[PDB]
RNA sequence: UUUGCUCCACACAAUAUAGAUGGAUACGAAUAAGGCGUCCUUGUGGCGUCGCUGAACCAUAGCAGGCUAGCAACGGUGCACUUGGCGGAAAGGCCUUGGGUGCUUGCUGGCGAAUUGCAAUGUCAUUUUGCGUGGGGAUAAAUCAUUUGUAUACGACUUAGA
RNA sequence: GCCCUGAAAAUGGAUGGCGCUCAAGCGUGUUACCUAUACUCUACCGUCAGGGUUGAUAUGAUGCCCUGACGAGUAGGCAGGCGUGGAGGUCAGUGACGAAGCCUAGACCGUAAGGUCGGGUCGAACGGCCUCUAGUGCAGAUCUUGGUGGUAGUAGCAAAUA
RNA sequence: AGAACUGGCGAUGCGGGAUGAACCGAACGUAGAGUUAAGGUGCCGGAAUACACGCUCAUCAGACACCACAAAAGGUGUUAG
RNA sequence: GGAAUACUGCCAGCUGGGACUGAGGACUGCGACGUAAGUCAAGGAUGCUGGCAUAAUGGUUAUAUGCCGCCCGUCUUGAAA
RNA sequence: GAAAUUGUUGAAAGGGAAGGGCAUUUGAUCAGACA
């Protein structure tokens, strides 16, 4: 069957995803990515290797979003993050975009 | 297994368990639960066992106390000494 | 060298046994090469070694062994039937056993 | 078994009304002597009412092959009694020896017709001295001249249960 | 040292348990013929317990001894174990459970004395 | 003889292969069967698609999640054929069957070794010529099995490589030939070749 | 497409028997109602039938020549 | 957290065998066909040769493999480095650059071996955890309790709170 | 002759299963091989049978020695034994330096009934042998009396307004 | 269905027929060694994926008893007469 | 015309390998080889050697593995339920 | 001061029985003997 081979996540990362990575965000230290941050500072060498990687061996490019859920009226600060598939455009065209 | 059919299940569960008994086994040897070697001078093979001498020789000596001397049995077992120690005086 | 045996490797294969009833004073070896019963005639009263190892440091070693013996054929494929001092353990059926090249009548 | 051709000669017990009775011969096919002399004793029943015990066997002689490395086309005569009746055969067998003839026909009533030694009576065995007399295709597609056939699709017996080589089915 | 004999052999080692004593705490080890005319036991079917027959009798040459190789006798006095003075290489004096301390002591002398073998020389000596 | 057996599964007859295998396994040996979308059953396609659909039609009627388990990958119809072999029900059979791994395809590291074949169980040496036979393949994709385009896909891939690799190989050998040939005359050589060698 | 059921061949203890005691039975009734050749046969594709035929016809003459004195 | 945790260099306790003891030694396809070598006009080509099993091939000599002296080649091979490339099916492997230090049984020498007493697997892997041995790197969460009601019989679920 | 059709429903399943197709199917031939409490040989037990034995510087003559054959078993028959309460005799038997009893993966004898010993506990009586006697041996009787479980922290403690 | 006899079971284990009152084998003390019976020798399962001669391909073969039934036939299946 | 070989059978022909057993306990027997004393494989095992000298063998015991394994009793012997 | 039954401790086993037979592994435990 289909594999996840890796993943790869932005820079910055907003509170409302990082807050669905805790089921106690108030206590925590809000540590999320902070060791992840540090792969785009070192001109983003690791970041585009694995960015390569999905380029020469992945079949089903997909990528993750997540709903601004301050903007709707909800009380639920915890945003929703899932996979959408991206359709349309080569491989590489995919990972570009 | 049926839905793991490439991993041993068996096999891996009997090393995990020979591994761990004899660990538990080692654990309890080097602890001294164990009884010693027979050709141990801390041995007792060809000698009787008693819990009620070795607890009052080991009173003596000076816990355990699921093992329990009786004042009753530890004065028959000073009486029955001195008994020995009589003949024992005799003999000398 | 590197290799330093003076063994054939063998097989415990199973007790002598009927459809339901076995028997575990006869062990059933299978030894590397051997594949007819007129082969196997060489290995008759050669000693075995079932050679298995333990966790009590026993006497100066962690290594223990059964001794037995070749005692005679057993079908066509050249399986040949083995008796130990003590008997082998049903565990073993598929452990590796070593056939000695003595006693000798070469 | 591994067929041998006898000689089995007897005759009815002598009597004061008659002495030396005719003498009696028949060629038969079987393993040992033993089952050679009862087939003589049970084919001399049904031809004529001699009864074991009122006769003899004068003799019995194994019988063989006069030229038992020369192949010839035998024609083999036989009735029998399977399934549901009585039959005549004739069977042609390219061999070497009569009774190797005999022990191939025998293994064909047994694969063919489903019949058992004591149901199976062989007639008459004929070297066929013409090759023009053969009547059976079976038998003339090998006595054409200058014959050849290969043997294609050689399946190789292998004395291991592996093999590191995928096997070749070639000459 | 003792009386030479063969090797002990015993043909049945294991004790003959009663049928289900291991099943109910009511039924004692105690072995006992089953009686029962459909007792499987009874009728000797594969792979139930065995039972008592004679063919399980000892070697006579060897049926009362210990493995020391000795008939084994009880003693409860010196006078008891002065019957064994001829014959200290076929029986071994057995100490009776009841006999005192200090009667045991003396049974000890007079065995050591005469070299007659005690079986239980251990026995209540707590010395 | 070798520690692991590593069994080519293409052009085997399932029972026969999966005999060989049970007893091998029973008999302490470790056996590895890749290739297993290749192996063949006797009889025609219909004969063991209708086989497989009787199988196929067993399941627990109260509750069909406790039924018979029909797997379909090919390892597994070949795994069934073999644990039906095997006494599968004890420690013993449990434990010959964990020698045992099967896989489609020739996934790491098995591609880098040697594969065997059985040859009383290769469907050339047994079945008659001219007898209809079934590659599991296609049987398994007919009743289910829905990854036989990516085993197609990666062992095209394995092949290029392998060509790669056996077209290198094939070189070296030759430069070898020629050494030994060079010095197939001289003395020592001579004297090998009087020891058969 | 559906495959419908197939008959059991392992057969039953009791129908076994049972065709045991009928096949008896047949055997008893065919014996009961039992209470109640055309061909010497030299075969027309034996190649040697002449000459076969024709000492067996030489062999007749015995059968007369010598009853009588 | 008497610095808990992790990753690097040694010394041993505990060691572990569903069963190490020279080497799992890699084309694909066909089997009424193919492998290999060579040539050209590069083919479903020509020529030669091979199978008929792996009974092969590679390794393989040394105190379980010691200590030394040379000759001949500049080969093979071990180890720790390092160069570049390839491998995502479960890649965790394969190939390659360079130096460094060993070994070399390719060849010839010198010394040792004993007494394990006529055999007893006679132990020669790593398998890891760890009391410790001295250098690095790292500085969170989860649950209960409170709360929510998109959930709920109770657990569970979904929220919020420095 | 082999093959196909030669009807038969109803949970999902059966040449015993896998599976097998120049069979691992069908008929037959040849061998090799596997295996029962059977056969052969030996040892041990018991029974039965046939011989021998007063010989004493040796014991027990229902004892001993030699020899052979046998060994299933309900009702039932015969025989030999094991165990328990009380009685006569005896061991000038055991016992506060611990009787009896009870507990005990500690030991030994017996084919077995059972018997013996070690340790713990206990605290005042009890055994061996020859006999005598009987309210003499339990797994059951929807057995009797007593005690105790699982069920189970379960059903339940919700009528009569609070 | 009746008669007459003889065997088997009752009271009886053991080997085999996957399984088992009615089948095949089998003189029941405790063992050791050998050899076997009936049945078997692909794997489950001890034992030849033995040798040999043929036949058979079944879109639910057969492995099975048979002077047993459905069974008398039907077939541009194949083989020998 | 001369053999040879196969097949079958015989030898009180020779010679190997493997396994199990070692009962009995002065002599007496029948034998054999011997020139004889004697010796012997002839009315049942002895010789030489090593290791350990104790939990090593062994037992008890908890288990694990292989194969076996109605659940007892009563009554029904017939599904023998 | 038994057993049923139970608590704690130590050991061990456990993938829809438990128990029992033969044999042996492993762990624990344990008796006996001096040319």
């Amino acid at each position: 069957g289909l594999r996840s081979l890796t993943t790869v996540w932005a820079e910055h990362l907003s509170d409302e995803v990082k807050r669905r990575f805790y089921k106690n965000w108030y206590k925590s230290k809000k540590k999320a990515f902070t060791k992840y941050s540090a792969k785009y500072a070192q001109d983003g060498a690791g970041i585009e290797r694995e960015l390569a990687r999905i380029k020469k061996y992945a079949s089903v490019v997909r990528v993750l979003v997540h709903t601004q859920i301050r903007k709707t009226p909800l009380a639920q600060k915890k945003a929703h993050l899932a996979e959408i598939q991206l359709n349309g455009g080569s491989i590489s065209e995919k990972v570009d975009w | 297994s049926k839905n793991s059919i490439n991993r041993p299940k068996l096999t891996s569960n009997l090393h995990h368990k020979v591994h761990s008994l004899n660990k538990k086994r080692a654990q309890r040897e080097r602890a001294g639960l164990l009884k010693p070697a027979r050709s141990s001078v801390n041995s007792k093979s060809g000698e009787i066992k008693s819990v009620a001498l070795d607890l009052y020789f080991q009173n003596k000596k000076n816990s355990i106390t699921t093992r329990t001397l009786s004042k009753k049995r530890a004065k028959k077992i000073e009486r029955n000494l001195k008994y020995a120690t009589q003949r024992k005086l005799l003999v000398d | 060298a590197e290799s330093h045996r003076l063994y054939v490797k063998g097989k415990h294969l199973s007790y002598q046994r009927s459809k339901r009833v076995n028997n575990p004073n006869v062990s059933l070896i299978k030894i590397e090469g051997v594949a007819t019963p007129q082969d196997a005639q060489f290995y008759l009263g050669k000693r075995i070694a079932y050679v298995y190892r333990a966790s009590k440091e026993v006497r100066g070693s962690k290594i223990r062994v059964m001794w037995g013996k070749v005692t005679r054929t057993h079908g066509n494929s050249g399986v040949v039937r083995a008796t130990f001092r003590n008997n082998l353990p049903a565990k073993t059926f598929g452990a590796s056993v070593r056939i000695f090249l003595y006693p000798s009548n070469i | 078994a591994h067929f041998k051709e006898y000689q089995v000669i007897g005759r009815r017990l002598p009597t004061e009304s008659v002495p030396e009775p005719k003498l009696f011969r028949m060629r038969i096919f079987a393993s040992n002597e033993v089952i050679a002399k009862s087939r003589y004793w049970y084919f001399l029943q049904k031809l004529h009412k001699v009864k074991k015990a009122s006769g003899e066997i004068v003799s019995i002689n194994q019988i063989n092959e006069a030229h038992p490395t020369k192949v010839k086309n035998f024609g083999v005569w036989v009735r029998y009694d399977s399934r549901s009746g009585t039959h005549n055969m004739y069977k042609e067998i390219r061999d070497v020896s009569r009774v190797a003839a005999v022990e191939t026909l025998y293994q064909d009533m047994a694969a063919r017709h489903r019949a058992r030694f004591r149901s199976i009576h062989i007639l008459k065995v004929a070297e066929i001295e013409k090759t023009a007399d053969v009547k059976r295709q079976y038998v003339k597609q090998f006595l054409t001249k200058d014959l050849k056939f290969p043997l294609p699709h050689r399946v190789q017996k292998s004395t291991k249960t592996f093999s590191y080589k995928r096997p070749s089915t070639f000459y | 040292a003792s009386l030479p004999h063969p090797k002990i052999v015993k043909k049945h080692t294991k004790k003959f348990k009663r049928h289900h004593s291991d099943r109910y705490h009511r039924v004692a080890e105690n072995w006992r013929k089953q009686k029962g005319i459909d007792s499987v036991v009874r009728r000797r079917f594969r792979g139930n317990i065995s039972q008592p027959k004679i063919g399980y009798g000892s070697n006579k040459k060897t049926k009362f001894l210990s493995p020391s190789g000795h008939k084994t006798f009880l003693v409860a006095n010196v006078k008891d174990l002065e019957t064994l003075t001829m014959h200290t290489k076929t029986y071994a004096a057995e100490i009776a459970h009841n006999i005192s301390a200090k009667n045991r002591v003396v049974i000890l002398a007079r065995a050591k004395a005469l070299g007659i073998k005690v079986t239980n020389p251990k026995g209540r000596l707590a010395l | 003889v070798e520690p692991v057996v590593v069994i080519d599964g293409k052009g085997h007859l399932v029972g026969r292969l999966a005999s060989v295998v049970a007893k091998q396994l029973l008999n302490g040996q470790k056996i590895v069967v890749v290739r297993a979308e290749e192996l063949n059953i006797s009889g025609e396609f219909f004969r063991n698609k209708l086989k497989y659909h009787d199988f196929l039609r067993k399941a627990t009627a109260f509750n069909k999640t406790r039924g018979p388990f029909h797997f379909r990958a090919p390892s597994r119809i070949f795994y069934k054929a073999l644990r039906g072999m095997v006494s599968h029900k004890t420690a013993r059979g449990k434990a010959a069957l964990e020698r045992l791994k099967v896989f489609e395809g020739i996934p790491p590291p098995y591609d880098k070794k040697k594969r065997v074949v059985v040859p009383q169980a290769l469907r050339v040496l047994r079945l008659k010529p001219g007898r209809k036979y079934t590659t599991l393949g296609k049987l398994s994709t007919s009743v289910g099995w829905k990854y036989e385009d990516v085993v197609a896909k990666l062992e095209a891939k394995r092949k290029v490589s392998s060509a790669e690799y056996y077209a290198k190989k094939r070189a070296f050998t030759k430069k070898v030939a020629s050494a030994n040939a060079t010095a197939a005359e001289s003395d020592v050589a001579k004297q090998l070749a009087a020891l058969g060698y | 497409m559906r495959v419908r059921k197939r008959q059991s061949r392992r057969t039953s203890t009791k129908l076994k028997e049972g065709i045991k005691k009928k096949a008896s039975a047949h055997r008893k009734k065919e014996k009961k109602m039992a209470k109640k050749k055309k061909d010497p046969g030299i075969p027309s594709n034996f190649p040697y039938k002449a000459k076969i035929l024709e000492e067996i016809e030489a062999k007749k003459m015995k059968d007369l020549e010598e009853r009588e004195l």
